[PDB]
């Protein structure tokens, strides 16, 4: 999933992962 | 909105404002 | 922030609630 | 991606197909 060229979706996992272990 | 001392809140609020315009 | 008509932004927040307190 | 027993990562995903065509 994208919001134009953004990456939404990708960057949205990397801060699920980011933010626990 | 916090993992432990992460605020997740304010991460996720930013990449919302990141992958709009 | 919206995606077409669907309200993402308000129903991130109340995701955000829910999975909390 | 869980806070206490609440899978917000499983939500958060069925959050974006939700808000997708």
């Amino acid at each position: 999933y994208r919001i134009x060229s953004y990456d939404f979706x990708d960057e949205a996992e990397k801060l699920l992962r980011d933010a626990a272990g | 909105y916090r993992i432990x001392s992460y605020d997740f809140x304010d991460k996720f609020k930013k990449l919302l404002r990141k992958a709009a315009g």
